[PDB]
């Protein structure tokens, strides 16, 4: 969801990204970097991610002949299952309204009342 | 689009006579409006506003705040059950299931016909006579669960 | 004026309340619905201390501080285990039906709700039960509105009406569906509504320029400039 | 039951076919005496003494002394505008004395606050009535109208030179109106939000000017006492509060009604001797005795004076002295989950404790009704019962709503206790995390 | 020498708070490392304040008890909100600790200016002039706001305005346009009718497109419906 | 009262050793969460309150710890003497399995204590890099 706070958790600061947002009103990494010739594979970053977007995997062949190509871009970084944390959603718990779940449709919610509905 | 009437604009200004400042008739000009056409529209909260000289925020905030000023469409007839303490000892909810039956409908939204809607109220102020039920303009005491259809049978 | 928080000596202006003479002093007392501006109205409970009679007084009882003058020869306590435990109950009543949208809200690391809920340090949750939703209105280009995230503080209403002059916000509704906005969706009219984004202390009322291209305060390069 | 003037001076001249008693009906009956002694033999600061003396407690609920109240009016004769305002809305619930002391005598109000009005230098007031009492609406302005047509109301009042104007403020609908300084935001057309005091409505009140609150039945009270003297009134009952009072029990009960009882009456005596006692094959289990802002009391309570100080030792608030009996058959966690449901939704939402904490005590209640309790339940019941107490929230009715809860709690906790049947439960697992498995 | 106050509107780059500078960015600035990794995996160097007292960086100096006038921004631990202008305060609501920034350039003088005798006459409508009235907007009239794209959607559309007397004696209703010339320029705008507008007077919103904001008080030629 | 309350550590039996040896007035308890006594003592009374630890009954025989501090920028020095900088000498008594903290303030602009040495031999190192990361000179 681009909430930046993987970046801030760490300590050697080579996480960068930028938060975008689709028509519906989800929030999304509009780039995703790690310069990986600086990551200390500490475990922070996936420490602190509230939506168990970033996660740290049993790899650890990733050599390189340019220091350059250490750069992972967010192409190189999003894989296409949920890894290790298989059935967590975050936005089945958010408050805000997005493409298939509107308000009061999150997870202990209920529906919006109007303050102009008859009852007291 | 909402244009006051000559005779709701009469009454309201004669509201405004008897305070010292023009919103304090908010609540009664807003119970004109609901008297004079069963509800306040939205066009009525802005017509309310220029007439009183107060904004349409205040006299919205009015409007919703108090139950008995009705912001939503309702039903040519309202039952006001009461829900409260005294008529529960009595029985209210004999009352309130026999309503439900009869109406075909849950408490708080209006008949496929508009014909009666239902409301939970509050204290009638009626307890040592309950259970209690209010309609339009007509409070019922005493009531029993087969009463209902010939006590709903009056009011077309 | 004389005020003795903890049992040390403050000396202090008689003509303020407590919880501004409190925070001059360096005291933290959490607070909500008390802005320096607005003045004080009471209304969210947050600023409760312990109050005593005298200094040989053992049971006290609770005030707001925002509501408490600061006269001379004032006895309080901050930290006393009642006022503390009350103060985060009022912070885990606000959390009861506060919306699980920290991550995607725009006020995250500059939320006064957050500093607040940790600072009583508020952190096990043990309400099971639903939360309440609202829809969101239109307030135009600049506000952004969340009515979700509210906690009815009723700062909004205080600044935008009694201070700004404004008319077109305000409080509807009742008990606990109490709503802050327009009547109808449209553009906030006066011209100083962007204050809301500083006076609400909660993700309601947001930059929406700032939250096209968002980041969070702590990556901001920041300096005094003159507009 | 007879009904003389000496001993029943509010209910004495009550007509047996429940009609109400006109201008011409009430003036033979001894009406308008007190209004004209007041008006043409005492000075104002005289008639506030002369209350004050009498003991005139308020019976809002709140029992305090009407002359103390009306002694904190401000002695500037700069703000000669001043307000005086009946709390007719009577949106208690188990409270049905107003509408009885309206509907069937209205001169005795408008008398009531003739001679307020006088005392207090009011130069206008209002009757803040409920919008549900129509016929009381409909009398009390007919009322009105015959006393300004006789020149009861209105510029030069018995020829004293008084003006005074009296209007009906039908109201909207909403329990938090009958609070005072909510009765007054209510009357200036504004949300009934309750205010702070200091300052109190008597230094600015109804648009920033004096204003004083009073009930309907202090308002009845008031022309006995400047009618038939003070030492009368003093002399009614032995007992520290002075006066007559609109007491009786009411819920499945033989006779559930209203009379007018001496303060000291013990409530078994309006229970048996007045009610006829509980229905056929209905065990009394507990009785509330001020309506539903007011705690539970057992049947060993029953043998109590009804006064505000005997009511207080014993845990409980006097309130309207309107009881209400709660037999055998009755779920308790059912009728306070249906109390604290109303206390719930007609809060005003000003303040957090009340409008956050009400709630979930509903949600809590509706649990236990279910038999879906958990473990905590009745503990958070207790830690809200005690953290919206007097000065914890913004105004009295969280107080009044959390009295019942704990009340119902100190006496009835098996009830409370058989609806907890589920594990406490406020996570579900999340594959991949282990949780913190807390001891 | 009239601007002799300016040197002490904020202390030199050579200011210190306990020998260290000014912070521009707070203690938690994030991605060091990689903001600028997609140019080039080097870190490149850090940009030097040699004109300020302040510094690129997190390397200096924002706490609340600093000796200093110039905030960047408002934070104390436990307080991340704006509300951590109260710890900047030395009371809550008052002034910044240490003092405001800024500094008044004159003081008041001791004897004051004589009264001004040009009393005007009073204005003559006169036929074939317009006596342009200026109407400002808080969105629109600054050419800088102006530039600012979210502007464009709050800015209105430009409404010449006119008296419901001229526009009658023009014969123009409300929403069509006519077309005006100041200084060879023929352009053309919709009419808004404003009452309160004097007889006489035209009413232009000013800083918008093509109008210029030194037309207040000029006259106009060829007002005529387009 | 858990293990990491605030603790003045005034019934250690050093304190009152320091107290009737040197006086009330020429040290300064500070309350801390280290779980030592924390002991201000002035500059020129150092070398001899380090000879009074060594020649205790059962004395402090090891220096654990010497290092300096920057306080120019430390906000809550309540009940702490005025030091823009400040030189700890941790000593721990194994035979009274107990340990003191000492620290001596320093001015901004007279930044140099007696040098430790003569007392501790590993006083030198830590003296070293004392001097390298404060520029604290140990006379
Ligand atoms: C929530 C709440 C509701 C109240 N409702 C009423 C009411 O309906 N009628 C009434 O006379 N007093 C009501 N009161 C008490 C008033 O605040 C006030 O004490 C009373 O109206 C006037 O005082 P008196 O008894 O001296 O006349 C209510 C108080 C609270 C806190
Ligand atoms: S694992 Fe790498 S990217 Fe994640 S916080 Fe640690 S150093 Fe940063
Ligand atoms: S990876 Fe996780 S912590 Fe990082 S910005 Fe995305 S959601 Fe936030
Ligand atoms: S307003 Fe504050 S507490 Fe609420 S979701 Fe946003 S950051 Fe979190
Ligand atoms: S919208 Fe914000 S400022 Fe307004 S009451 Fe809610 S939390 Fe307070
Ligand atoms: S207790 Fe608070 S929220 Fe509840 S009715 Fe009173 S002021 Fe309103
Ligand atoms: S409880 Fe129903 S009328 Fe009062
Ligand atoms: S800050 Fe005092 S009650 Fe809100």
């Amino acid at each position: 969801v681009a909430c930046n706070l993987c970046a801030v958790a760490c300590p050697v600061g080579c996480i960068s990204l930028q938060k975008a947002e689709t028509k519906d009103g989800r929030w999304y990494p509009e780039f995703f970097r790690i310069n990986f010739s600086r990551c200390i594979f500490c475990g922070l970053c996936e420490e602190a991610c509230p939506t168990t977007a970033i996660q740290l995997t049993p790899d650890f062949e990733m050599g390189e002949y340019k220091r350059q190509d250490l750069v992972y871009e967010k192409e190189d970084l999003l894989i296409s299952g949920p890894g290790k944390y298989p059935e967590y959603n975050f936005y089945r718990m958010a408050g805000m309204a997005i493409d298939g779940k509107d308000k009061g449709e999150a997870e202990n919610e209920a529906k919006p009342i109007d303050v102009k509905s008859l009852l007291p | 689009a909402f244009e006051l009437s000559a005779a709701e604009r009469e009454a309201i200004e004669h509201e405004m006579h008897h305070y010292e400042d023009p919103r304090a008739a908010s609540i009664e000009a807003l119970k004109i409006v609901q008297k004079q056409r069963g509800w306040v529209p939205d066009g009525a909260i802005h017509a309310i506003a220029d007439v009183l000289g107060i904004p349409a925020s205040d006299v919205e905030g009015v409007a919703t705040f108090y139950s008995q000023i009705f912001r939503q469409p309702v039903g040519r007839h309202v039952i006001r059950y009461c829900d409260s303490v005294v008529c529960h000892i009595n029985g209210y909810q004999g009352i309130q299931a026999a309503l439900e039956k009869k109406l075909n409908i849950k408490p708080g939204q209006t008949t496929f016909d508009g014909r009666f809607t239902l409301l939970p109220t509050c204290c009638l102020g009626n307890c040592d006579k309950g259970p209690n039920m209010m309609i339009d303009e007509d409070t019922h005491a005493h009531l029993t669960p087969e009463a209902i259809p010939e006590l709903l049978e009056r009011y077309k | 004026a004389t005020i003795h928080v903890d049992g040390k000596e403050y000396e202090v202006n008689g003509a303020d309340n407590l919880l501004e003479a409190c925070l001059s002093l360096g005291l933290d007392i959490p607070y909500f619905c008390w802005h320096p501006a607005l003045g004080s109205v009471g209304a969210c409970r947050q600023c409760a201390v312990k109050q005593y009679q005298n200094a040989e007084d053992t049971r006290g009882r609770l005030v707001m501080s925002c509501m408490t003058p600061a006269s001379d020869g004032t006895f309080i306590s901050i930290d006393d285990e009642e006022a503390k435990q009350f103060r985060e109950s009022v912070v885990e009543w606000l959390m009861t039906n506060h919306p699980h949208d920290c991550p995607v809200c725009e006020e995250g690391g500059n939320c006064h709700l957050q500093d607040m809920t940790v600072m009583t340090g508020h952190s096990f949750r043990r309400y099971r039960f639903t939360k309440r939703t609202h829809r969101n209105q239109d307030l135009g280009p600049f506000i952004s509105h969340e009515m979700n995230r509210c906690i009815a503080c009723y700062r909004c209403v205080r600044y935008y009406k009694d201070y700004a002059g404004g008319t077109d916000l305000g409080v509807y509704g009742a008990h606990d569906n109490v709503y802050f906005g327009r009547p109808e969706d449209g553009t906030l009219e006066s011209e100083f509504s962007g204050n809301l984004v500083e006076i609400c202390p909660t993700g309601v009322f947001t930059d929406k320029t700032h939250s096209e291209r968002y980041n969070r305060k702590w990556d901001m390069q920041f300096a005094p400039s003159i507009c | 039951i007879i009904r003389t003037p000496e001993t029943h001076p509010l209910t004495w001249r009550l007509r047996d076919d429940k009609q109400p008693v006109w201008l011409d009906e009430y003036r033979s009956k001894n009406g308008y005496e007190g209004a004209r002694k007041a008006l043409t033999g005492l000075s104002p600061d005289e008639i506030v003494n002369q209350v004050k003396d009498a003991g005139l407690k308020g019976r809002g609920g709140a029992g305090f002394s009407t002359g103390l109240k009306w002694s904190l009016m401000p002695k500037d004769e700069s703000m000669n505008i001043r307000y005086l305002l009946c709390n007719a809305d009577e949106m208690e619930p188990g409270t049905y004395k107003d509408r009885l002391l309206m509907e069937q005598l209205p001169h005795l109000l408008v008398e009531g606050m003739l001679i307020s009005a006088f005392a207090l230098k009011a130069y206008r007031g209002y009757i803040f009535l409920r919008g549900e009492y129509i016929e009381a609406a409909v009398n009390l302005r007919r009322a009105i109208a015959e006393a300004t047509e006789a020149g009861l109301l209105g510029k030069n009042i018995m020829g004293t030179g008084f003006d005074f104007e009296l209007f009906v403020h039908t109201g909207a609908g909403r329990y938090i109106c009958g609070e005072e300084t909510a009765l007054i935001n209510s009357l200036e057309g504004r949300r009934a939000n309750p205010r702070s005091k200091p300052p109190f409505p008597a230094t600015s009140g109804a648009w920033g000017k004096p204003t004083c609150v009073n009930n309907v039945e202090t308002l009845c009270n008031v022309p006995a006492i400047l009618a038939n003297g003070v030492e009368w009134y003093q002399n009614i009952s032995k007992s520290k509060d002075a006066g007559t009072k609109l007491m009786g029990f009411s819920g499945r009960v033989k006779n559930p009604g209203l009379w007018e009882l001496p303060f000291g009456t013990t409530a078994r005596e309006i229970l048996e001797d007045y009610a006829g006692g509980m229905r056929d094959g209905l065990k009394f289990k507990a009785w509330q005795p001020g309506g539903a802002g007011t705690d539970f009391l057992t049947e060993a309570h029953l043998d109590l004076p009804m006064e505000f100080e005997s009511i207080g030792k014993a845990g409980s608030r006097l309130g309207t002295a309107l009881a209400m009996a709660v037999d055998h058959e009755i779920n308790m966690v059912s009728l306070v989950r249906n109390l604290e449901e109303f206390f719930a939704r007609e809060s005003c939402g000003w303040c957090t404790p009340c409008r956050d904490g009400l709630p979930w005590s509903v949600k809590i209640l509706r649990a236990l009704e279910r038999g879906e309790g958990q473990p905590g339940d009745i503990e958070t019941l207790e830690q809200l019962c005690r953290f919206l107490g007097p000065g914890k929230t913004f105004c009295a009715h969280a107080p009044g709503a959390v009295e019942p809860l704990q009340s119902a709690i100190k006496y009835f906790r098996e009830e409370f206790e058989a609806g907890i049947k589920q594990p406490f439960s406020n996570t579900h697992l999340i594959n991949g995390i282990q949780p913190n498995l807390l001891k | 020498p009239e601007l002799a106050g300016i040197k002490d509107a904020a202390p030199d780059a050579t200011f210190r708070i306990r020998g260290q500078k000014l912070a521009r960015e707070p203690h938690r600035y994030s991605g060091r490392t990689a903001m600028r990794a997609n140019i080039s995996v080097h870190e490149p160097r850090q940009p030097q304040d040699i004109d300020t007292m302040f510094t690129f960086s997190m390397e200096g100096n924002n706490q609340p008890t600093a000796h200093r006038s110039q905030v960047p921004f408002a934070w104390a631990p436990g307080w991340n909100s704006p509300q951590a202008w109260n710890k900047f305060q030395d009371e809550v609501g008052g002034k910044l600790r240490f003092g405001d920034p800024g500094v008044r350039l004159f003081e008041t003088s001791e004897n004051g200016l004589d009264y001004f005798t040009s009393v005007p006459a009073r204005f003559q409508p006169q036929d074939g002039k317009w006596r342009i009235a200026p109407y400002y907007h808080l969105f629109g009239s600054d050419e800088l706001s102006q530039r600012a794209p979210v502007f464009q959607s709050r800015m209105p559309q430009p409404y010449i305005k006119l008296n419901p007397a001229d526009a009658a004696k023009l014969g123009v209703n409300a929403g069509t346009r006519v077309s005006f010339s100041y200084d060879g320029n023929t352009v053309t705008l919709p009419v808004e009718i404003a009452e309160g507008l004097t007889a006489g007077q035209v009413g232009l919103p000013m800083g918008m497109s093509g109008i210029a904001p030194v037309l207040a008080g000029a006259h106009l030629e060829d007002l005529k419906e387009a | 009262e858990p293990a990491w309350q605030t603790r003045d550590h005034l019934d250690d039996p050093v304190i009152g050793e320091l107290r009737n040896r040197f006086g009330p007035d020429a040290f300064t308890v500070q309350a801390t969460r280290t779980g030592v006594p924390v002991v201000w003592i002035k500059r020129e009374q150092l070398l001899e309150v380090g000879d009074f630890l060594k020649k205790l009954p059962k004395p402090y025989v090891m220096l654990f710890d010497l290092h300096g501090m920057d306080e120019r920028l430390r906000t809550h020095r309540e009940g702490l003497p005025a030091a823009d900088f400040s030189v700890f000498y941790h000593l721990i008594s194994i035979d009274r399995n107990r340990d003191i903290m000492l620290k001596v303030a320093l001015a901004e602009n007279d930044l140099h204590v007696p040098t430790f040495t003569k007392l501790f031999p590993n006083a030198n190192w830590y003296e070293r890099e004392t001097w390298d990361l404060f520029g604290i000179t140990f006379d």
